[PDB]
RNA sequence: ACCAGGUUGAUUCUGCCUGACGUAGACGCUAUUCCCUAAGAUUAACCCAUGCAUGUUUUUGAUAUGGAAAAAUGGACUGCUCA
RNA sequence: GAGAGACGGCUACUAAGUCUAAGGAUUGCAGCAGGGGCGAAACUUGACCUAUGGAUUUUAUCUGAGGCAGUUAUGGGAAGUAAUAUAUUGUUUCAUAUUGUAAAAGUAUAUGAGGUGAUUAAUUGGAGGGCAAAUCAAGUGCCAGCAGCCGCGGUAAUACUUG
């Protein structure tokens, strides 16, 4: 179809396997979503960079070690499932690559605002982020978010708090 | 439960028009968005102009953050803010239906002169 | 043919080898504008004539009710079968019906014999929701 | 087509006039003048995008009737008319 | 010499027993969750689901 | 970057049918929000009731304080369809 | 006429017509709405120059080009139908200010009441193998019927009908 109406995921290719329905079942469950469709959108992101970093370690290029895989070892920095590391030095990044290859899809998934308040202490279990986030008692720094699977960067990290004004605290 | 703070951000002189330009800051810390009632008493007390010269617009809130942004123009006088400013901007401080102006004129094309001769023909029957 | 100067001659001895294939055959002589049944369309509509059954093939013994109608679209006639258990009592003649495949690429499945077609709308009513019993025949 | 053409699509605009490919469907089609068909703009989007005087088509005649607007040394109030490279 | 008059014997003749009401059945993610802590239960994770989940 | 069921008292092959998965149209049953995006192309480039889509301008000034005509300028662009 | 073999310009023939006082006169919706036919198959005989443009200077003239709203499971997003242990708290279905609009909606920010998740708030398809899920119960007995392919139905059917 058109550009703002073509789909993003289609069906698995074996539709009942008891080998894999078991498997992620284990997911659902532990990290509390509601469909089996918001979870095909999270990994086909995490299957599209290991599809590019397949090619930077085989590129013959002598520019292509310096800026697009740098500008690949950033990008997840920012969200912050890497940790961090030198940019300078060249055979760091050569690591940074190799050590792409040894995520998971929890990587992903952990770093999401409705898991990422159950980790803290604001939070009882994680079905409890997912009502309070709605009802709007949650706020980082500034914005008051109503989307529980919204990416938390890596320096917004330690600013999440409860919103002062709402009737969650005392006011 | 009302409350309003200005900030002044980019003044800008404009000579030709003869005006000035400004970006203002609204804290509505535990209120609604304001009205432009009370945002133009407050910016006679900073400007020393008359309240009726100040003309303010695109008052817009950002989502779920207590704050809003708008637009600040101001003249001397009264005479040259109906000159340069638009229509409806004005009559908002302060026609004809189209299907009948478009009938009028498709009659006023058919005729080869006057309603002089326009009777004159209806006398001779 | 297999040469490096030789592509004028591979491209016209590949096309005469192509002609055997039964799927690209039918698609260059244009046999389903020539000669199809119902058109080219999901469905069709008809008036009902005839209110007969079958008896289907061996090893298994049944009778299979079906209904012979005519067609607007072409004019042709044609045999269509009735789908559910006492679904028949509803259907009156001189009435309209609308007809619905198979899904076997035009071929007869099951063991109905030389029939490719069923109902499933009578009077702009549901046939798989009135067996259900969701709605009543005016 | 017996003719010549009136109207300009935006989406076919020059890059190099920093026009938004939004909302808008036509652009203006400039004058004939001594520049080419690259290194002309028309005046009217020069005071209203890279320079700032002016909000809506209103303001544009304003500035152009009063006659300040200088262009090689002379006074001018077309708005069609093509500003080109190195002209002061 | 071909009968049509038996159509529909079996359906018709057949007793009919009513509905029996129910409870509102849970939707959404709560309805995931309750088949989650359900299977948990029973260790059905660690036969790798070699069970029998409709018991009657 | 993945295959399964079907010829025999049982076995190994060639060979085809079928299941699992996409892209455009139509249809059955059931539906609380918000933002974005689409809608007589496929058969008939077949026939049309009614209403509306091209006029501006002191250039002169109608026995007429602002409009009659004449002059000037554009109606060849734009929009619709695929024989 | 600078530019038309122009059709919301003219002339003739062919196929279809319409008005009349009978001598004559006249029409081209593959432009926007709308009706008829055809089909399995596709929407308001709605408001307006706000923004982008055209008409030889376009700040007030015109603009069914072009915007703004109504009808439709055409598709893609952000979400709901509960959470903590009967009870507590509190999302939608209700209303109202401001912002906004060419004038009206709508979105956003704030504010009001009432008290319910057997509720205003979940459906569609399937249960012998491929292929995840019952040799559970009651009826019928090669009948009525089911099955893309293999195949079940002969008084104990996990393979038809109901629960
Ligand atoms: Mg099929
Ligand atoms: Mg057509
Ligand atoms: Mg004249
Ligand atoms: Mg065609
Ligand atoms: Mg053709
Ligand atoms: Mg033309
Ligand atoms: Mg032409
Ligand atoms: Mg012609
Ligand atoms: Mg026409
Ligand atoms: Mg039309
Ligand atoms: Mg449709
Ligand atoms: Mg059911
Ligand atoms: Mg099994
Ligand atoms: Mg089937
Ligand atoms: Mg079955």
């Amino acid at each position: 179809a058109n550009q703002f109406s073509k789909r993003l995921v289609h069906k698995p290719r074996n539709p009942f396997e008891k080998d894999r329905l078991i498997k992620e079942m284990q997911i659902v469950g532990k990290f509390g979503l509601k469909n089996k469709h918001e979870l095909r959108l999270v990994e086909k992101n995490f299957s599209n960079d290991k599809k590019e970093a397949r090619l930077l370690l085989t590129s013959n290029k002598v520019e292509d070690i310096s800026i697009n895989s740098r500008n690949l070892l950033d990008k997840l920095c920012t969200a912050g499932i890497l940790n961090g590391i030198d940019l300078t030095s060249k055979e760091e990044i050569l690591n940074g690559l190799n050590s792409i290859l040894d995520l998971t899809i929890d990587s992903y998934l952990e770093r999401t605002l409705q898991y990422k308040v159950y980790s803290s202490g604001l939070a009882k279990s994680v079905h409890h982020s997912r009502w309070l986030i709605t009802k709007g008692q949650i706020s980082i720094q500034g914005v008051v978010i109503k989307r529980p699977n919204y990416v938390v960067k890596a320096e917004e990290e330690a600013f999440i708090e409860l919103t002062p004004y709402s009737w969650s605290n005392n006011t | 439960a009302a409350n309003c703070e200005l900030e002044i951000l980019l003044q800008k002189s404009n000579s030709l028009l003869s005006r000035k330009e400004l970006s203002l800051k609204i804290h509505h810390e535990e209120s609604p968005v304001p009205q432009k009632k009370v945002i133009t008493d407050k910016l006679s007390k900073l400007f020393q102009t008359k309240n009726d010269n100040i003309v303010v617009y695109d008052i817009t809130n950002t989502p779920g953050t207590h704050t809003s942004i708008g637009r600040v123009n101001i003249y001397s006088n009264q005479d040259d803010m109906k000159r340069v400013e638009k229509s409806y901007m004005v009559a908002r401080k302060t026609r004809k239906p189209r299907r009948t102006r478009k009938d009028e004129r498709k009659k006023a094309y058919k005729r080869f002169g006057t309603v002089k001769r326009a009777m004159k023909k209806a006398e001779r029957k | 043919m297999n040469g490096l100067f030789a592509a004028n001659d591979l491209i016209k001895s590949r096309k005469v080898k192509r002609r055997s294939d039964p799927y690209y055959r039918k698609k260059i002589l244009g046999t389903k504008y020539k000669h199809s049944k119902i058109g080219n369309g999901p469905q069709a509509k008809g008036i009902v004539l005839e209110k007969t059954g079958v008896e289907a093939k061996q090893p298994n013994s049944a009778v299979r009710k079906i209904v012979k109608i005519q067609l607007i679209k072409t004019g042709k006639k044609i045999s269509a079968f009735v789908p559910h258990d006492g679904s028949l009592n509803y259907i009156e003649l001189n009435d309209e019906v609308v007809v619905e495949g198979f899904g076997k690429k035009g071929h007869s499945c099951g063991d109905i014999p030389g029939i490719s077609y069923k109902v499933v709308k009578v009077q702009n009513v549901s046939l798989l929701a009135l067996f259900k019993g969701k709605k009543e025949k005016p | 087509t017996g003719g010549p053409r009136k109207h300009l699509n935006r989406k076919v605009a020059p890059t190099s006039w920093k026009l938004d490919k939004s909302i808008g469907t036509y652009a203006i089609r400039p004058h004939s003048g001594p520049h080419k068909k690259d290194l002309c703009i028309p005046l009217a989007y020069v005071l209203e995008k890279f320079l700032e005087y002016a909000n809506n088509r209103k303001e544009i005649q304003i500035i152009l009737k009063s006659k300040n607007i200088k262009i090689n040394g002379k006074i001018i109030e077309k708005r069609k008319y093509p500003v080109g490279f190195g002209d002061v | 010499q071909i009968n049509i008059k038996k159509a529909g014997k079996v359906k018709n003749q057949t007793p009919k027993v009513a509905k029996q009401e129910k409870q509102r059945a849970k939707t959404g993610r709560c309805a995931n969750r309750r088949k989650y802590e359900a299977r948990l239960e029973m260790g059905y994770f660690e036969c790798n689901g070699k069970m029998k989940l409709n018991l009657k």
